[PDB]
C-alpha cells in the first residue's frame, strides 16, 4: 500500500498519490471526503484534509493534510503535505527530536524500508514535531513551498540536504 | 525561570511546518501579567490581550494572526484561557509574520514562549468561547 519514491518525493498510499506535479484536481477526487483544513468561505481554500479508515492499519486511522499554491486553479501543484496514523500523531514533545518523531520514523520504516529524512532538489520530508498543535507527522516541503531560492538554500543548510 | 527562551522559541521554526524563522527576543514577564492560549492542549506558546482582541471573536482571525494552523484531528481552537504569571520568569517574543500567508494567515500577532509553563502560570477564570 504505502511507498515514498526518494529520487523525486512521490508518496503513494490508499490509492492517493502525492507528488510535485499533483494538482488539485488529480488529488481532490473519488467517494474520499477532502475537506479544506481550513475551509475559507470566499472559496480560497488552499489546504485540505483526508481520513483514510484502513481496516488492515494497526495504528489507526491516517490524517493527511495537503497544501497547493493556489485558490480556485484545477492545476495549482501542491507544495506540501504530511501524514500520521492516530495512534502516533499527538502527545507532548518537548525537545525537536523525542518519542513522537522517533515513533513515526520506525512506524514509516516498518511500513516502506525507508529511513527518514529525504531529500533532492524536490524537496524534503521528515518526521516533525508541531509545538502548537502537540501533533507529530512526517512532512514533506516540496520546492514549491519556498518562494525565494535563498530561503530554499537556508533551509537546505539548517536540514543537512545536499543534491 | 531564567533559561534562554528566546531561543527555544526559534528553535522550533526553520524545518517541519513552520519553516519560516520568526525574530524572538527574551522578555522579563513581571508577577501577576495575563497571557492568554487556547485550550484544550496547552503548550508553550501564548499571546497577549492586543493580539485576543484584534481577532474580534473569530478563531481564524485569532490563529490567522499567530500563524497558527489548525490542529490536524481537532482544529482550531474555540475556546481560549487566561493565565497569570506566577512569579517574575523570562519568555520569548516577538511577532508570528515568518510563514507564508497563503497557507497560514498573514500574521502580525503578538506571541511568547516558555518552556517552563507548567509551573509558571496559573490559570485564571473560566476558558471563554470564541466564534468562527
Ligand atoms: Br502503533
Ligand atoms: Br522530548
Ligand atoms: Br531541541
Ligand atoms: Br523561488
Ligand atoms: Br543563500
Ligand atoms: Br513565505
Amino acid at each position: 500500500m504505502m511507498q515514498l519514491d526518494t529520487y523525486d518525493g512521490t508518496l503513494e498510499l490508499a490509492g492517493i498519490t502525492l507528488g510535485t506535479a499533483t494538482t488539485r484536481e488529480m488529488l481532490i477526487k473519488g467517494s474520499r471526503l477532502w475537506e479544506g483544513w481550513p475551509e475559507k468561505s470566499d472559496g480560497r481554500t488552499t489546504s485540505y484534509r483526508t481520513i483514510i479508515s484502513t481496516k488492515k492499519e494497526k495504528a489507526g486511522d491516517i490524517y493527511i493534510i495537503a497544501d497547493f499554491s493556489g485558490a480556485f486553479i484545477t492545476d495549482a501543484v501542491l507544495c506540501s503535505w504530511r501524514f500520521a496514523p492516530e495512534k502516533l500523531m499527538m502527545g507532548i514533545q518537548k525537545k525537536v527530536e523525542g518519542a513522537i518523531t522517533k515513533n513515526l520514523r520506525t512506524w514509516f520504516y516498518e511500513k516502506t524500508h525507508i529511513q527518514l529524512p529525504v531529500s533532492g532538489s524536490w524537496g524534503h520530508i521528515d518526521a516533525a514535531y508541531d509545538p502548537h498543535n502537540l501533533t507529530g507527522t512526517i512532512v514533506c516541503n516540496y520546492r514549491s513551498a519556498f518562494h525565494t531560492e535563498d530561503e530554499w538554500r537556508k533551509y537546505c543548510k539548517r536540514n543537512n540536504i545536499i543534491y | 525561570n531564567d533559561h534562554n527562551q528566546a531561543a527555544f522559541g526559534r528553535q522550533w521554526q526553520g524545518r517541519g511546518i513552520y519553516k519560516g524563522r520568526d525574530s524572538w527576543s527574551n522578555i522579563m514577564l513581571k508577577e501577576g501579567d495575563i497571557v492568554y492560549g487556547g485550550a484544550p492542549g496547552q503548550s508553550g506558546f501564548y499571546f497577549n490581550k492586543a493580539t485576543l482582541d484584534a481577532a474580534g471573536g473569530s478563531r481564524a482571525k485569532l490563529w490567522e494572526s499567530l500563524q497558527v494552523l489548525p490542529h490536524e484531528k481537532f482544529g482550531y481552537r474555540s475556546k481560549i484561557q487566561a493565565y497569570r504569571v506566577k512569579r517574575e520568569t523570562i519568555a520569548g517574543t516577538g511577532k508570528a509574520i515568518s510563514q507564508d500567508p497563503t497557507r497560514f494567515g498573514e500574521g502580525g500577532g503578538t506571541q511568547f514562549f516558555l518552556s517552563n509553563y507548567k509551573t509558571v502560570l496559573e490559570p485564571i477564570d473560566k476558558p471563554f468561547e470564541i466564534g468562527l
